């Protein structure tokens, strides 16, 4: 019966604002403590505030990375509550859980970005002796400071693909996104064959196509 | 305060686990111990709470306990189910705060468990000679989905520069991930040896690349 609905949030640059919103049904909201909680990707909970009902008081309190610059208030006629996000940084990209902690809300994505399109830079890594285990070589392609998502990589043109594993991409402290696709082969194939990655960022119509050659 | 959660926890289905969770500062009985579970994908429930209490809806196989000895709280699951395989995190109440353990990834086995293979690459001299180095450090075929990375550079531990992926699954159900370690050409050449240490289920995978060899 309980029903915690997020909404607001998306896109932002740092120090730019956001309100959140959460409205709720099936308990009384002015009689209940309602909390804000976070989760950055493929982090941890992260507690961000909480409001006591108008009862008690309905002071509101902080954790210590949101102090002065988020706002927690609530509207118990209207059975809402908000949060009202300020001076944003990139530490708060993070989905946005409101909670009575009991019930959780589904949760809104709040992105802080200042990254805008750039295509990929494409580097060779070279299979050595260091990237040979048994008569297997490992060599790939390092596809480094893109934006945004997403990057497709082939290997001589898409006839290559046994051994082959692009890794999904890691995002930077700097907004920007990197990723690696490598390929083991034989050993004995290195003097006696070419490999060359394919590298295709659409959204800024950019298609690289490194040749990566042995050490 | 901190709560201090082990990193990740996995075992057969139908056996037992525990998960604990310690207090660092002040006492545990002291505030109230909530526990949530947080499957993939998924906003988090409550699993536990008020230190050994059951919500209306969770199976008597989850117990929550507390130990004034060890400052922990503990949950604990058995017979376990594969709906069970979640991320579990503990809380409590301090003087005014609300504290989250760092969070325990809970694998329910479905396949054997498999050894990390590490690949580590040193920055090519593309873009060395672009005033830029990247130690590329790729991570495949473990099971669970759960590791750590640290960076060495010589012998001391790397405290910038380093990004890592969450585990990924890959189509033969076991994981992936990358970490990266930025440098300038400067940096690269004035070490005489860069690491990239992986540790899965309690043991290490340690890959070194060298700017001389």
């Amino acid at each position: 019966e309980v029903q915690l609905v997020e909404s607001g949030g998306g896109l932002v640059k740092p120090g730019g604002s956001l309100r959140l919103s959460c409205a709720a049904s099936g308990f009384t909201f002015s009689n209940a403590w309602m909390s804000w909680v976070r989760q950055a990707p493929g982090k941890g909970l992260e507690w961000v505030g909480r409001i006591k009902s108008k009862t008690d008081g309905g002071t509101t309190d902080y954790a210590a990375p949101v102090k002065g610059r988020f706002t927690i208030s609530r509207d118990d006629s209207k059975n809402t509550l908000y949060l009202q996000m300020n001076s944003l940084k990139t530490e708060d990209t993070a989905v946005y859980y409101c909670t009575t902690f009991d019930y959780w809300g589904q949760g809104t994505l709040v992105t802080v970005s200042s990254a805008s399109t750039k295509g990929p830079s494409v580097f060779p890594l070279a299979p050595s002796s260091k990237s040979t285990s048994g008569g297997t070589a490992a060599l790939g392609c390092l596809v480094k400071d893109y934006f945004p998502e997403p990057v497709t990589v082939s290997w001589n043109s898409g006839a290559l693909t046994s051994g082959v594993h692009t890794f999904p991409a890691v995002l930077q402290s700097s907004g920007l996104y990197s990723l690696s696709s490598v390929v083991t082969v034989p050993s004995s194939s290195l003097g006696t064959q070419t490999y060359i990655c394919n590298v295709n960022h659409k959204p800024s119509n950019t298609k690289v196509d490194k040749k990566v050659e042995p050490k | 305060f901190m709560l201090t959660q082990p990193h990740s926890v996995s075992e057969s289905p139908g056996k037992t686990v525990t998960i604990s969770c310690t207090r660092s500062s002040g006492s545990i009985a002291s505030n109230y111990v909530q526990w949530y579970q947080q499957r993939p994908g998924s906003s988090p429930t409550t699993v536990i709470y008020e230190d050994n209490q059951r919500p209306s809806g969770v199976p008597d196989r989850f117990s929550g306990s507390i130990d004034s000895s060890s400052n922990s709280a503990s949950l604990t699951i058995s017979g376990l189910k594969t709906e069970d395989e979640a991320d579990y995190y503990c809380q409590s109440y301090d003087s005014s705060n609300q504290v989250f353990g760092g969070g325990t990834k809970l694998t329910v086995l479905g396949q054997p468990k498999a050894a990390p293979s590490v690949t580590l690459f040193p920055p090519s001299s593309e873009e060395l000679q672009a005033n830029k180095a990247t130690l590329v450090c790729l991570i495949s075929d473990f099971y669970p989905g759960a590791v750590t990375v640290a960076w060495k550079a010589d012998s001391s531990p790397v405290k910038a520069g380093v990004e890592t992926t969450t585990p990924s699954k890959q189509s033969n159900n076991k994981y992936a991930a990358s970490s990266y370690l930025s440098l300038t050409p400067e940096q690269w050449k004035s070490h005489r040896s860069y690491s990239c240490q992986v540790t899965h289920e309690g043991s290490t995978v340690e890959k070194t690349v060298a700017p001389t060899e």
